[PDB]
């Protein structure tokens, strides 16, 4: 289906002397790939998908190199941003980055990604068009016209056209046998009697990958909207997710109420029951 | 003092069966700064062996961090997840529903 | 592969 | 009816050199009495209702001292939670106060009020028993054990319950002309056509006083909830209050539809319609 | 960093009629930091006598100030208010419409 | 008439 590239940068000023820690998380297909931890006691890009061992040791010294250079990028913009805002001289603030692109099943750039935030709010954002930009609030409008004025988005929009293209084109083809992989949910049915006379349904649906899932109640074939309790979808730590959808039902009128697992990894879509013990 | 309160969920990795190994994990999201103290809890007590998630942000900015502990649960045991943060006044606990 | 920024912000 | 006593207190970090603002503004029955702002050439709390010229030179004089105090508190107070929240040296931020009492028609206290923000957010907040606190973040739990510790509860709760109560009473009496005053709103429905053969009946209210409103619009003796709009009420400048709220009606059909506006000023709650011009 | 947007209404104080002096409010609310540019402009002119309320907050800790002019609306004249704050990347114009 | 704080914060 579609694909994508993400680089998540993070700056982070610490108190006093310590210096700001840089973290650089690369993801393709929304898994994680490369990471760089300016904290670590040798800072280099490592492997994060067993795929990526393909790589000579070249390109992860490359990698890194880039890495020192963004590390030394976000102490300069931090700084400035400190001054813009005035919150000027040595305090613990954030700055994170996301870019990339989306690739359509033909393999064919969708959009780039390129987008910043100060202290977790959204600051600065490159346009779908690559060539304009969206400033966030007054001082990220600073930022805007200096980037204006240089042509940054140019060399942004060949970054996400170009090599981000290219580089991802190669990745879907080293990890093919991994990123093509779906794991199946497997569903089931707990119950839990509660007060007055009425019991809770609770549908789980454990194992799948990727996260992407849809757990709908229906009474009767019809289907069951504000009255379902859901969990945020989770994961279940051995890179598969979880998720549970639950309806209160009376005691007694449990066969009535169906739940439908839709996932990608599916062969169809699942329909299932309480089914009560012998 | 810009500052995201983090939602958390305490969850095993597979059904619960007591006395059969299992993965306990504590799924803490939606928080900002970076900065986070997680423990894990059996019986009250702080677990030593807790597995951390590299340092994640999701697509709104927030972060995110799973925490983890190999667990062998009992009819008597109780596990609990407990968070210490910058937006939280005191940190917060959140015990394991194995119905949940 | 990874971009570098240029421009400060 | 009931009644009310704050003192609404600001202070302002400027960037370097410059010094805090600090701006104190006391309000009776919620319109502004007193007000006292560092940036003035001479600063003093000054009488901004004209019964509050009854006070002597002492009062003022008096008044103005604690504000001389109050501006140096807010200054080490701003200091001291730089260095909480690591902003730490020399930018711009903000600390608010709220404080003062509540009473009933027989003017017996309700509820004493003390509540503290930083950077325009809820910082810590003396509970309504007067004894404990609620800190907002981990901060304000810094501030908190440091006022358990030294019993800081007990000073507020003695100035709520005893010097609040015993100055708004006197207050209360010498303003009583004033006070007790109300203006009635004056109602108008208004009749613009628009797309679809349907037309925005909009119903005004004017000139009113206090601040408090209801405007209601019913299709046949039936109320209308959600297909309402409304503005925020707003000030006239001169006093007075502003409220307007509007139904999308079928042209032809604008005698089904009335509004009803409720002002504690009114004889009697204002029934009104859409009156055509000849 | 901490910021909250600006909520404007332009207004007159009574209701206007071609020809008759009036006031017109430009009622400034829900914003943080309290620094703020108001601007009343006639004809997309800056009007240079703009009175101002002084420096107010709310139970909800947020600012607000009363901007006002005096005027005289004939049919070929439009009136607006222009807000320049930390929150906004550009200034906020709101047209004063008669029926609102 | 106003309080005046005694404490900081």
């Amino acid at each position: 289906g579609p694909h994508s590239m993400r680089y998540f940068e993070t700056a982070v000023s610490r108190p006093g002397l310590e210096e700001p820690r840089y973290i650089s998380v690369g993801y393709v297909d929304n898994k994680e790939f490369v990471r760089f931890d300016s904290d670590a006691e040798n800072p280099r890009y490592e492997p994060r998908a067993p795929w990526m061992e393909q790589e000579g040791p070249e390109y992860w010294e490359r990698e890194t190199q880039k890495a020192k250079g963004q590390e030394q990028w976000f102490r300069v913009s931090l700084r400035n941003l400190l001054g813009y805002y005035n919150q000027s001289a040595g305090g613990s603030h954030t700055l994170q980055q996301m870019s990339g692109c989306d690739l359509g099943s033909d393999w064919r750039l969708l959009r780039g990604y390129l987008q910043f935030a100060y202290e977790g709010r959204d600051y600065i954002a490159l346009n779908e068009d690559l060539k304009t930009w969206t400033a966030a609030d007054m001082a990220a409008q600073i930022t805007r016209r200096k980037w204006e004025q240089s042509g940054a988005a140019e060399h942004y929009k060949a970054y996400l056209e170009g090599e981000c293209v290219e580089w991802l084109h190669r990745y879907l083809k080293n990890g093919n046998a991994t990123l093509l992989r779906t794991d199946s949910p497997k569903a089931h049915v707990t119950h839990h009697p509660r007060s007055k006379g009425e019991v809770t349904l609770r549908c789980w649906a454990l194992g799948f990958y990727p996260a992407d899932i849809t757990l709908t109640w229906q009474l009767n074939g019809e289907e069951l909207t504000q009255d379902m309790e859901l969990v945020e979808t989770r994961p279940a730590g051995d890179g598969t997710f979880q998720k549970w959808a639950s309806v209160v039902v009376p005691l007694g009128k449990e066969q009535n109420y169906t739940c439908r697992v839709y996932h990608e990894g599916l062969p169809e879509p699942l329909t299932l029951r309480w089914e009560p013990p012998p | 003092m810009i500052q995201k309160t983090p939602q958390i969920q305490v969850y095993s990795r597979h059904p619960p069966e007591n006395g059969k190994p299992n993965i306990l994990n504590c799924y803490v999201t939606q928080f900002h700064p970076p900065h986070i103290e997680i423990q894990m809890l059996k019986n009250g007590k702080k677990i030593p062996k807790v597995e951390m998630s590299d340092m994640s942000f999701s697509k709104d900015w927030s972060f995110y961090i799973l925490a983890h502990t190999e667990f062998t649960p009992t009819e008597t045991d109780t596990y609990a997840c407990r968070v210490k943060h910058a937006s939280m006044a005191e940190p917060k606990t959140v015990y394991w529903d194995r119905d949940m | 592969a990874s971009n570098e920024n240029i421009e400060t912000m």
